[PDB]
């Protein structure tokens, strides 16, 4: 098994919160 | 009327950011944009007994289970998008 | 969610002022004074529906008894540092 | 003048009042 950088990854719920929340930020909305 | 909580949850809302800081170091785009919500956000929610409890719980769960702090971090967005007073600028 | 009424108030709040302004002239301290009240007052009420319908009943109040501006001023005053921060 | 403040009773007690609030916070 490989590992990343990060350590965010153990709960699934917490890497689908993460990355939506990094894209709405990307995005640069209101 | 209703108490007012103003002073109480800038307290708490700090919390959560410097939980924030020690947690998110490799997305230091998550405490700005945080703190851009804050301060877009309406007085009364601000001063709310209802932003008091958002804050309680969710500090409460990111002490307990560190490993679900971006859960509450978009639980907090959340509410606090649905409590907008102007849009982001620039 | 709730209504915000923060400008909503300021709006009312200076109207009042304004009639006060006009016809408490003679006493130019009252204005400033009542000013000062307002803005020490805690954030949430200051944004509250009941800070609203206070405003609307007292500048219809004010404007429908002229004779009792004071009775009106000094109430408010009162409810203003009842919420004072 | 009767359109003067003191006319009314109340307001008469009340300006009274006001006014020496204004007096004691200087
Ligand atoms: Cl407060
Ligand atoms: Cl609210
Ligand atoms: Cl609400
Ligand atoms: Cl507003
Ligand atoms: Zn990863
Ligand atoms: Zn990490
Ligand atoms: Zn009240
Ligand atoms: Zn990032
Ligand atoms: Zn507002
Ligand atoms: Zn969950
Ligand atoms: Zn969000
Ligand atoms: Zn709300
Ligand atoms: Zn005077
Ligand atoms: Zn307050
Ligand atoms: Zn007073």
């Amino acid at each position: 098994v490989t590992v990343d950088d990060d350590d965010d990854d153990n709960d699934p719920e917490n890497r689908i919160a993460k990355k939506m929340l990094l894209e709405e930020i990307k995005a640069n909305l209101s | 009327g209703k108490k007012c909580y103003k002073l109480e949850n800038e307290k708490l809302f700090e919390e959560f950011l410097e939980l924030c800081k020690m947690q998110t170091a490799d997305h230091p785009e998550v405490v700005p944009f945080l703190y851009n919500r804050q301060q877009r956000a309406h007085s009364l929610f601000l001063a709310s007994a209802e932003f008091c409890n958002i804050l309680s719980r969710v500090l409460s769960r990111a002490r307990s289970r560190p490993a679900k702090l971006y859960v509450y971090i978009n639980e907090l967005c959340t509410v606090l998008k649905a409590h907008s007073a102007k849009k982001k600028l620039n």
